[PDB]
RNA sequence: GAGUCCCAUAACCUUUGUACCCCAGAGUGAGAAA
RNA sequence: GCGAUGAUCACCCGGGUGGGUACAAAUGGCAGUCUGACAAGU
């Protein structure tokens, strides 16, 4: 007795007409089972007559949850509206078969004239849906039901477990990557700087060993045959004259075996030379998000021990969670490699270790940690420090 | 909704620290959180008896995941005070863990206790 | 001359290799970094550049309705970045993140933009220490074949047979010694001539460009008073062209 | 044993996405579907091949029965290269991700879990591996995730639950194709401790056909597990007779 | 005639230089102080 | 006015030898740059 048959998917809500009524005592012998199977067969007992997909994906994961709870979402109120023809609440009812008996109640307080199935015979029409899927919407633009599915299903896991990017902190280990990184280009591009200037005029490489200042100074130094007063006072300005390099510099200029490199070099040296620049900007940026970025998400941590120091520990973990699961001996050791952490010395290494722990796991299973207790904690590591 | 759960009842605790002061008699108890951790990677717990009034209660709260990825049952006992006594120590414990080691003399009231947890559960 | 100076070369083309070492390193971690926000940005598009001058168009999925990325993408590439924003599985993520991932881009088409500076300069400066060696085996492999002998004179010294399997001393000494073949192409495989040869053609015209490239070489490195026009090396690479193409024309299979 | 430097040679295994790591030592392994990171802290192996740096993640016996089972001789696992999967139970990636390499970007898994705190890492590990569908929703009632879930070519049971055979019977209506794949881990203290192992096996295998599960196969997974078994069946709706 | 395709754009060994290290390691687990 | 929120647990003469981890450099070593007159067409 079953006229018409409701399917939720992923796209939107498709409603089908049974055409015919398949055998019911019979429901278990082979025959009826393989029907389900074939397409040729299948398409005989219902036919597509409505579809209404889903604005987008807000939508799609608001009737998500709405059929969770066995609820009626106002898109499913329309579309039923628009198809099931209206029929006495007592003398005769169309019959709708459903899924979900959960959520047969709900349908009958809107509509009180369609009358909810989900026995087995239901299912076995619901399970040849499933089945054949795309291949009896007869073209209808149902995108794709297997991309969908999975957007959707990050969507409604996530929003059961309230996942937050506060919680986040992949942030924290890409940018340390990033920090030792840019550190080592920094240096190994700063030093080619010197070289290629060095055949220029390498007396300079001598006088202010400093890595940054050469390139200011190289920026503003193009070529050792400019020597004004002014430019002295310029290039003295250029960090201070209590080393004396200010002079020594017009000296040097004025005297040198350096040969004279082509304009097209400088220029290379120059824009070279302000590459690194910039990456050591970028750097102090970067290390100070890093700063931020700690407080924010491991604000116990970071206090007892250090944001820089906490973020490699982190690391090396490879997660806060990993971090917060292992016991203290664990940790001791997992800072013994880069003395992290550090008789009498290793004993408060061993110490602070095991307070490091605890101090993790208050960051990772908290939702909204608070600085309160690193800071007694890191007090109670002062009270032990000047004990021994 | 509590971080701490379940909490057994009094009955329950009752009969836990029963076990668990018998267990510390027979060399079948760890004591600590540090302690619960290890048993855990080894796998060789009975089950995980925890404080719920540890201040901050956060930092034994690794305990169950490890315990639930590792199907060992897990129960939280009102007082860290009561919980340390029974274990036989002069501090307050806020963990402990029952090794396995199926020639005890204990083994009945441990499983016992055991199936009581996993229907708390 | 500052204009003749070859350590420029040796310096630039070392430079050149680890300047595309870096930038492959900052790259793969904005996909990553950036893939936590987006994870299907990699797979649609590869390159690095094109990637990160997404980020900086457009900074979040939202914008991806709005923001057009005609001038970065095609017609197909582009819609389908645009679907994948909307289905996205990433996170959400603060403006404080969105600033330095934004950062991190910016060094990507800087260094992309240097590296490209860097690579005109090496061809201005091999145009000017060696323009015949470059007019016949090119700018790049003219360079590297310079850098690994250290410098233009010694390079200038050594036979014709050398220069064919300059950079393949592994397999020759390895086969000297264990009396088997040995290798054919060295370092000048990537030369453009040689790719246009196929089959056993390629090992022939390695032989003749390496015979032409010493001729052109020795006359840029001991020739006092050069001109910087290449005449030697055009007239050379006609020569390896008309034996390319008689040798390409001939047809083993009897007709 | 297996120690850092040892080098080791990685031939296929009978099943289809399962290889094996020769040497001093024999260890089951999976291509990483994921290069460069462990999921759980497993060992890693690398090959060099024309050259892109492949890598292989070994699989622990003791800590996926899944890899037990292997281990042990299953006859036929339906679980390969290109199928979909449901995996029910899926407490964390120590045997998801396992499986998510062999059926490999083709396939996909279904993970489905319940407790909120292990689901969290699910949903940090599925980020990694795209085919990993996962679905923080109670086994129980299928009916909620119906939307989330399509037709599967295989169905995986590692619920440690006392009426885990109506658990599989739903999931396995709804979701698995006739003629489909069954996998059942089955510890015999969870679902009745008062009687012995073998009259629980006994009993879960009657249930499985009640329920039009038709069981080819059981193993035990002595010495990696104490009490536990494997029973691999196929979901013959037309009829198991 | 002849292995680019096992990074000679490299690996390994040695010397030098710089900065740290000389307790256990799946560390142990109820003593310490008097 | 303690503690399971964790107590306890190489050599030689102030000086020199021995061992270990990481990075950089070496115009330091392995380490020695293939053959040599024919080929293709009617």
């Amino acid at each position: 007795p079953i006229e018409y048959l409701l399917f939720e998917e992923p796209t939107g809500y498709a409603v089908f007409k049974v055409k015919l009524q398949q055998d019911d005592i019979g429901s278990r012998l082979k025959e009826v089972q393989e029907q389900i199977n074939d397409f040729g067969a299948f398409t005989k007992l219902i036919e597509l007559v409505s579809f209404a997909p889903f604005k987008g994906a807000a939508e799609a994961l608001e009737n998500a949850n709405d059929i969770s709870e066995g609820l009626v979402s106002e898109s499913l109120k329309a579309i039923l509206d628009l198809n099931l023809p209206k029929a006495s609440s007592k003398k005769k009812n169309i019959t709708l078969a459903i899924s979900d008996k959960n959520l047969g109640p709900s349908i009958k307080e809107e509509f009180p004239y369609v009358d909810c199935i989900s026995n087995e015979l239901a299912q076995d029409l619901i399970r040849g849906v499933r089945l054949h899927g795309e291949k009896l919407f007869k073209g209808l633009q149902s995108g794709d039901l297997e991309r969908a599915q999975l957007g959707l299903g990050h969507a409604y896991s996530r929003a059961k477990v309230k996942f937050s990017v506060q919680k986040n902190d992949n942030h924290i280990i890409q940018a340390i990557a990033l920090l030792d990184q840019l550190d080592k280009d920094i240096n190994t591009f700063a030093m080619r700087v010197k070289e290629w200037y060095g055949w220029h005029f390498p007396e300079l490489a001598k006088l202010v060993p400093d890595n940054y200042t050469f390139a200011k100074l190289v920026l503003f130094i193009k070529d050792k045959a400019s020597l004004n007063d002014d430019s002295l006072h310029d290039l003295a300005a250029l960090l201070n004259e209590d080393s004396g390099i200010a002079q020594r510099v017009i000296d040097n200029a004025r005297i040198s075996m350096g040969q004279d490199i082509s304009e097209t070099d400088m220029e290379n040296v120059c824009v070279f030379a302000q590459r690194v620049a910039s990456l050591a900007d970028y750097r102090r940026q970067l290390y100070d998000y890093l700063c931020e970025k700690m407080h924010t998400v491991a604000p116990n941590l970071s206090e007892l021990i250090g944001e820089v120091i906490g973020a490699r520990l982190i690391s090396h973990a490879g997660s806060l969670t990993n971090l917060s699961k292992q016991a203290a001996s664990t940790v001791q050791i997992l800072g013994a490699e880069k003395a992290l952490f550090r008789k009498n010395k290793g004993r408060i290494s061993r110490y602070l270790a095991n307070k490091c722990s605890m101090a993790s796991r208050i960051d990772n299973y908290s939702e909204e940690p608070s600085n309160v207790f690193g800071s007694v904690l890191k007090k109670q590591v002062e009270q032990r420090l000047e004990f021994y | 909704n509590p971080k701490a759960f379940p909490l057994a009842d009094a009955a329950l605790t009752q009969q836990i620290l029963d076990v668990v002061q018998q267990a510390a008699n027979l060399r079948q108890l760890k004591k600590g959180a540090n302690e619960a951790t290890k048993t855990l990677n080894r796998g060789i717990s009975e089950f995980i008896i925890m404080a719920a009034d540890c201040e901050p209660i956060e930092i034994l709260l690794h305990l169950p995941l490890l315990c639930e990825d590792k199907n060992v049952p897990y129960v939280f006992v009102p007082s860290r005070v009561a919980l340390g006594r029974a274990c036989g120590v002069s501090r307050p414990v806020i963990a402990a863990s029952i090794t396995t080691n199926d020639a005890s003399a204990i083994k009945t009231q441990i499983y016992a206790v055991k199936d009581k947890i996993e229907t708390l559960l | 001359s500052a204009d003749k100076v070859d350590v420029m070369i040796i310096q630039a083309i070392a430079l050149l290799d680890d300047l595309d070492k870096e930038l492959n390193t900052y790259a793969m971690r904005c996909k990553e970094w950036y893939g936590w926000h987006f994870p299907e940005l990699a797979k649609i598009v590869t390159d690095s550049v094109a990637y990160a001058r997404i980020i900086l168009t457009m900074g979040i999925r939202s914008k991806a309705s709005e923001t057009d990325l005609s001038e970065i993408l095609p017609e197909e590439i582009e819609e389908r970045v645009k679907t994948a924003a909307e289905v996205s599985m990433g996170t959400e993520i603060t403006q404080t993140d969105l600033d330095n991932i934004n950062a991190l881009a910016e060094q990507i088409v800087e260094f992309a933009a240097y590296r490209e500076q860097l690579s005109n300069y090496l061809s201005a400066r091999m145009k000017a220490i060696a323009p015949n060696l470059t007019q016949l085996v090119g700018e790049l492999v003219g360079a590297r074949l310079i850098a690994h002998s250290g410098s233009l004179i010694s390079l200038a010294k050594s036979p014709a047979s050398t220069i064919q399997i300059l950079g393949a001393e592994k397999a020759l000494f390895r086969a000297l010694k264990t009396k088997h073949d040995t290798p054919k192409y060295g370092l000048l495989y990537h030369a453009s001539l040689v790719g246009q040869a196929t089959g056993k053609n390629k090992g022939k015209i390695a032989r003749v460009l390496a015979a032409k490239a010493a001729v052109s070489l020795r006359y840029d490195a001991l020739a006092e008073d050069r001109d910087d026009s290449g005449d030697i090396g055009l007239e050379s690479r006609a020569k390896v062209e008309n034996r390319l193409s008689q040798l390409e024309g001939r047809d083993l299979r009897t007709t | 044993g297996a120690r850092g430097g040892a080098k080791v040679v990685i031939e296929p295994h009978r099943h289809a996405g399962v290889y094996i790591a020769r040497g001093k030592e024999d260890l089951l392994v999976t291509k990483n579907m994921a290069p460069g990171e462990s999921v759980y802290g497993e060992k890693r192996i690398s090959v060099e091949e024309p050259p892109t740096k492949v890598e292989y993640r070994v699989w622990n016996p003791f800590r996926s029965k899944l890899a037990a089972g292997i281990m042990g001789g299953l006859d036929e696992l339906f679980i390969a290269p290109g199928k979909k999967v449901l995996y029910l139970g899926a407490a964390s990636g120590t045997s998801v991700s396992h499986v998510s390499d062999v059926v490999g970007p083709e396939g996909v898994v279904y993970a489905v879990e319940f407790s909120h705190r292990p689901g969290r890492e699910l949903i940090s590990m599925a980020k990694k591996r795209p085919n990993i569908i996962p679905i923080i929703e109670d086994a129980r009632h299928p009916q909620k995730y119906r939307m989330l879930i399509g037709m599967v070519d295989c169905v995986f049971a590692d619920v440690a639950q006392p009426d885990q055979a109506r658990i599989i019977a739903l999931n396995s209506h709804m979701f698995l194709k006739d003629q489909g794949g069954v996998v059942i881990s089955i510890k015999a203290n969870c679902i009745d401790s008062t009687v012995d192992a073998e009259t629980v096996f006994a009993r879960e295998v009657q249930k499985l056909r009640e329920e039009r599960i038709k069981p080819l196969e059981q193993l035990t997974l002595e010495p990696y597990e104490r009490d536990h078994c494997i029973v691999v069946g196929r979901y013959m709706r037309s009829g198991l007779k």
